[PDB]
């Protein structure tokens, strides 16, 4: 009946499909997209009369429509860059070593030098410790056999001082540009041990990934309609711009395809409102800390939460349960909220170092967190 | 009226700014809205917080030729006042507007996975659709002094303004 | 009068199905469908015996009877598989399955250095056989007349053990074995013997045959635009035709001809539904 003017807002997911199969893995929420836009290039065969017209156009039938379109993500995950670098996300984990050694041949001063670069850590390792090294001239080959790199044949202890600065988070070498030690064609043999941490990457590869692409509308004006695209292909699209002042956009481009003969290649789903659900069952949690310092093993700090309904009311009488990550002690673990719907705990923490507290209602609702820092 | 409906629901919205949901500050039956001038009556019992319209006559995105149905971009001045910390200043008002902002952001804050925190309030039950909140400011009166701290926050709201029933 | 006629403008789409016939015998066996054709064409050249009066005119012509049309055609196959390449290889696809054996031996005389060895090429495995396993080499010198003799490959005179390390890598799947080009124990005048054992792989070839494969060949329409015609040749003889490129930027593509020919005097050589 009434003309639907409509402006645009909803929530896009993409259900990646496992390699060289149509199986669904699973609708993955992109988060904000700004831009969502759908384009069609179609291409027309004509047939004109030869017998009677000059050229008179008397068939004409569409050979190919290109539906598609493109799309921004303003949030920076894993999941979405593995997607725009066409590749994977590798969870992994380093593995702990004890006098790990390594050759540079040559070091030339005012470089960096990472540790650990090899095919089982391409981007080098993390959390150095006990990093030692020693200098040898460039002409003669080295080996770091079993045994110190001090036991090497002609390779000398290089005092760090005014020789060379180590980032042991990241396994980077600064070799001093006004080094003296280090002056002239050598080469250095390293010594360092290496924390055990899992360690997220993204591979980037060459293989196009294809899934099901979804957007809901949350049309804050008009109605609202549902975008279903059972295939697309998604590639990147233009430039990701990893360095200015705006906010870091990927920018997507998908063509959809057919599924199979059956399923075409865009469903549009015209949503009829539904009944609102209850609010007063609805819940709402979230948590802040009084201060974020405390002095290890202290009287600690408060972090106070506030449990709220689908109309922003206070909820008196919600069973709450708090969790830390590591050494920390929370008393009250379980709480009840509050007339004014707010619970408070306290943590405090043995061991320097930071942590974080999270409480979690009935249902299961939240995981919100504050950090904490012990010291 | 629609304009009158959404100023009203803004203001029972922030009438709920009360210790006993969960606020610092307690606002109910304290804002005002259609004064330009609070006195002693009012002064005497901060915070309030006041919610006037711009005095800038815009026009709005028409949705079709004959004009009729449009987007509005409706600024709303919302400011409060709160007995100040005379060694910092201006130190309460700070609060006062995280609590308010922290409301206001209710009608359109949604959760990390795109879906509204608060659905019933959400967009103030499709009467607004969007709540853009400014930059506020917390200062001294620029000529004058006082004891009372002062936070202007305007808000410009989003609705459909279709003039066959506005 | 034909001002407003419509004329039936047609985009080819369509199956094409092929009925290979039993060996010297006009008797079907079952209509294969190809699979994608982006081209399908049929040819018909012809020579027409003209005549001309020599009584009048310089070469005023008085007959003009067709010795011979040639229908058929050609089309191209984008869907490779087993049984289309045999029909362009003119050829037969095998099913077998490779007899697991154990402990098989064999023997290479000379070997070079950088490059790769086949296990198992025999008259019953012609590609070599696939899924080796507890693979094991023995060094011996090229001019003496080893033997796989029973027992352990180890037991032959004058041979020594090989340490793949250096030596030689072997893709077990595929029963290749390289020879590396820096190997110092495989230098020289050399030959081996290797055992291995072989897995029950099931196993699938295509041979290249010669044989001239007749058969009936049917294009069954579903035209997008314009009537559907579905086209049958009751008799054709299927050849391959151009290159078939194994290696490219697009996409592998088999080229066919055929020609129609009359499967008997009592029927013609092509039928247009």
């Amino acid at each position: 009946y009434q003309n639907n003017y409509v402006v645009g807002r909803g929530t896009v997911y993409f259900d990646r499909f496992q390699d060289g199969t149509n199986r669904k893995t699973g609708e993955m929420y992109f988060g904000n997209t700004p831009e969502f836009t759908i384009n069609t290039d179609s291409e027309t065969l004509d047939h004109y009369s030869s017998d009677h017209g000059m050229r008179v156009m008397d068939a004409s039938v569409l050979l190919e429509a290109s539906q598609g379109g493109t799309f921004t993500c303003d949030n920076i995950n894993a999941d979405n860059l593995a997607l725009w670098f066409l590749g994977e996300v590798s969870n992994t984990t380093q593995t702990q070593q004890t006098d790990a050694k390594e050759v540079f041949n040559p070091i030339m001063r005012g470089r960096y030098y990472q540790l650990g670069t090899t095919d089982d850590n391409p981007t080098g390792v993390r959390g150095v410790t006990n990093f030692q090294m020693v200098k040898a001239d460039a002409s003669i080959a080295i080996s770091v056999g079993s045994g110190d790199i001090t036991s090497i044949v002609g390779a000398t202890v290089v005092n760090p001082a005014g020789n060379y600065e180590i980032d042991l988070e990241a396994g980077r070498i600064y070799i001093e540009p006004d080094s003296t030690d280090l002056s002239g064609n050598v080469q250095i043999a390293v010594q360092y041990d290496v924390d055990a941490q899992k360690r997220t990457l993204v591979i980037g590869k060459s293989n196009m990934v294809y899934g099901a692409l979804r957007m809901i509308s949350d049309n804050p004006v008009g109605l609202n309609k549902n975008y279903y695209f059972p295939k697309v292909s998604i590639a990147p699209d233009g430039d990701y711009a990893l360095k200015g002042d705006d906010w870091q956009v990927m920018s997507f481009t998908f063509k959809a395809m057919q599924l199979n003969n059956i399923t075409q290649r865009v469903y549009i789903d015209i949503v009829e409102a539904a009944a609102a659900v209850d609010p007063t069952a609805q819940r709402t949690i979230e948590i802040t800390p009084a201060s974020t310092t405390a002095t290890t093993g202290g009287a600690g700090v408060v972090c106070t939460v506030t449990v709220r309904d689908g109309t922003g009311t206070a909820v008196q009488g919600d069973a709450v349960t708090f969790t830390t990550v590591a050494g920390a002690t929370v008393t009250p673990n379980s709480a009840t909220t509050g007339a004014t719907g707010t619970a408070t705990t306290t943590v405090n923490r043995a061991a320097a170092g930071t942590a974080t507290v999270t409480a979690t209602l009935a249902n299961g609702k939240a995981a919100t967190t504050g950090t904490i820092t012990f010291s | 009226s629609q304009r009158l409906d959404i100023l009203k629901a803004l203001t029972a919205h922030l009438e709920q700014i009360t210790i006993a949901n969960g606020y610092a500050y307690d606002l109910k039956g304290k804002v005002y809205r259609g004064r330009d001038r609070f006195g002693a009556d009012f002064t005497s019992r901060l915070p309030i917080v006041s919610i006037l319209e711009a005095k800038a006559t815009d026009y709005g995105s028409f949705a079709n030729e004959e004009q009729t149905v449009r987007m509005d971009d409706w600024v709303l001045l919302v400011q409060g006042w709160v007995k100040d910390d005379p060694r910092n200043p201006t130190d309460p008002a700070y609060e006062l507007l995280a609590e308010v902002e922290k409301r206001l952001a209710m009608l359109v804050a949604k959760d990390e996975q795109g879906q509204p925190m608060y659905p019933a309030l959400y967009r103030l039950g499709g009467k607004i659709a969007k709540l853009t909140l400014a930059q506020p400011v917390v200062r001294p009166p620029e000529d004058g002094l006082s004891d009372t701290a002062f936070f202007f926050l305007p808000v410009r709201v989003g609705l459909k303004v279709d003039i066959r029933n506005p | 009068m034909n001002d407003n006629y419509q004329n039936n403008y047609v985009v080819g789409r369509g199956t094409v199905y092929f009925d290979r016939f039993q060996d010297g015998t006009n008797r079907k066996t079952g209509e294969m469908y190809f699979g994608n054709t982006p081209e399908f064409t049929i040819n018909t050249d012809s020579e027409t015996l003209d005549h001309y009066s020599s009584d009048h005119g310089m070469r005023v012509m008085d007959a003009s009877v067709l010795l011979e049309a040639s229908q058929g055609g050609t089309f191209t196959c984008d869907n490779i598989n087993a049984d289309n390449l045999a029909l362009w290889f003119l050829g037969e696809v095998s099913n077998t399955t490779q007899t697991q054996q154990t402990d098989a031996k064999e023997v290479f005389n000379p070997i070079m250095r950088g490059r790769y060895y086949q296990l198992g090429t025999t008259d019953d495995n012609p590609t070599g056989v696939r899924g080796v396993t507890n693979f094991q080499m023995v060094k011996a010198d090229a001019s003496i007349a080893i033997s796989v003799g029973s027992g352990d490959i180890t037991s032959i005179v004058g041979a020594t053990v090989v340490n793949p390390a250096g030596n030689y890598e072997i893709d077990l799947e595929a029963g290749r074995i390289y020879i590396e080009p820096d190997s110092t124990d495989l230098s020289g005048n050399v030959q081996i013997a290797v055992q291995y054992d072989v897995d029950a792989q099931k196993r699938t070839l295509v041979i290249g045959k010669s044989n001239m494969v007749y058969g009936a060949l049917r294009m069954i329409s579903d035209n997008p635009v314009g009537l559907n015609k579905n086209y049958y040749f009751p008799k054709v003889s299927i050849a391959p035709d151009g290159d078939y490129a194994l290696k490219g930027d697009d996409w592998q593509v088999m080229s066919f001809t055929f020609k129609a020919m009359q499967l008997n005097n009592i029927t013609q050589r092509v039928y247009i539904d």
